[PDB]
């Protein structure tokens, strides 16, 4: 945790729908933007933490 | 209707979740009072 990597993603574009239908993920949390609505927003320096 | 465990986190008014968005949402403006209850006891596919 303490050592995370902070990879920064530009110039894709890339299906924002199998994001969350990846049943494998325990469970999908947003808390800026509506879930359904990621496609249409236009984004900016995209970080990869984990 | 019956959810293997994962209900509250998608039962819920305006509360998204796959099952939920893909068989009964609730309406925005909701009056109800929803219980749960295990009946696993009652393997069983």
């Amino acid at each position: 945790v303490y050592a995370w990597n902070r990879k920064r993603i530009s110039n894709c574009v890339a299906d924002y729908s199998v994001l969350y239908n990846s049943a494998s993920f325990s469970t999908f949390k947003c808390y800026g933007v509506s879930p359904t609505k990621l496609n249409d927003l236009c984004f900016t320096n995209v970080y990869a933490d984990s | 209707f019956v959810i293997r465990g994962d209900e509250v986190r998608q039962i819920a008014p305006g509360q998204t979740g796959k099952i939920a968005d893909y068989n009964y949402k609730l309406p925005d403006d909701f009056t109800g009072c929803v219980i749960a209850w295990n009946s696993n006891n009652l393997g069983n596919y």
